[PDB]
């Protein structure tokens, strides 16, 4: 179903990151303390992407109706069927954590192509 | 009875996509009927087509594009009907345009092209067309080609001397996404030489 991620869900990821590239060579990189005590790690990629998928809706604001929210939506919902807090502002966090699920997203397909 | 069948278009207008549902039997009676969608959706849990005479439809980013859907057709509120559709596995393209044919004299060749705005497209931006073409003095004998491209050339050598030829293209999803085939491209003419 890896598919699904790369045909669909990929999309959504992208458009987002795009809106995003022009931040980022500017806030205190030193990684947060969520990648520092959540990895991806060989064989536990799951427990990570359900872990960022809902990291991600905490960039929700109410109004949730803009092309920016609903792929932020699409992107965690749509990651959370895939497999079975306090409001944040930091786009340097979210655009880190995009590109994180992206990552973890290609482990565990370049992985299958394996087992 | 009632049933129906849709097809969805994903970024139709800019990003926005759109699902579009009927009922097979055009005589049905469609005033009091009412077409419902829920599941696979993001911000809401359904939504509400819109009658636009005969035809139901939704204009939306809301769709998820992962999962089946609930279509349902509603009797005031008594579900009459209702079918699991995957809006991926519907998807109608919008149909080739700026079809052109051109006579190179050396190669004694026509080079047929034409365009698709799926190309820009971030969803179904793989499409496998179907080039139809015939002859003015025939009838209803089309001779097909499926291309993946956007050109295609055919040989004078195996077209009627000094003849009229009718052209036109079509496009199916082809990569991950499945449907139907898009409405036809306007028609182009082109008279091949007098061998």
């Amino acid at each position: 179903d890896g598919k699904q991620y790369e045909s669909v869900l990929m999309v959504s990821i992208d458009q987002l990151l795009d809106s995003m590239k022009e931040i980022g060579s500017n806030c205190l990189n030193n990684e947060f303390n969520f990648f520092k005590r959540h990895i991806c790690d060989a064989n536990k990629e799951g427990m990570f992407l359900f872990r960022a998928a809902r990291k991600l809706r905490q960039f929700l604001k109410m109004n949730s109706t803009g092309d920016f929210d609903l792929h932020l939506l699409k992107v965690s919902e749509g990651t959370t069927i895939l497999l079975n807090q306090k409001k944040l502002n930091d786009l340097c966090f979210l655009k880190r954590l995009l590109q994180e699920i992206k990552t973890c997203w290609n482990k565990i397909l370049m992985g299958t192509k394996e087992h | 009875d009632y049933s129906f069948s849709c097809y969805s278009q994903l970024e139709v207008n800019g990003s926005q996509h759109s699902l579009t549902c009927a009922f097979e039997d055009p005589d049905v009676n469609t005033t009091n009927l009412e077409f419902e969608i829920c599941g696979a959706l993001v911000e809401v849990k359904c939504l509400n087509f819109r009658k636009l005479q005969e035809i139901y439809f939704i204009e939306t980013k809301k769709f998820l594009l992962i999962g089946k859907s609930n279509i349902c057709v509603k009797v005031g509120e008594k579900s009459l009907t209702c079918k699991k559709i995957d809006l991926t596995t519907i998807v109608k393209p919008e149909a080739p345009f700026d079809l052109s044919v051109v006579y190179r004299e050396g190669a004694n060749d026509f080079v047929v092209t034409f365009n698709t705005s799926h190309l820009q497209k971030k969803y179904v931006k793989v499409l496998m067309h179907d080039v139809a073409y015939r002859q003015e003095k025939d009838e209803n004998k089309w001779t097909h080609v499926n291309l993946s491209s956007t050109k295609l050339t055919l040989l004078q050598r195996k077209l009627q001397p000094a003849a009229m030829y009718e052209i036109k293209v079509r496009s199916i999803p082809d990569h991950y996404f499945k449907g139907f085939w898009s409405e036809w491209s306007p028609s182009y003419y082109f008279r091949t030489p007098e061998i």
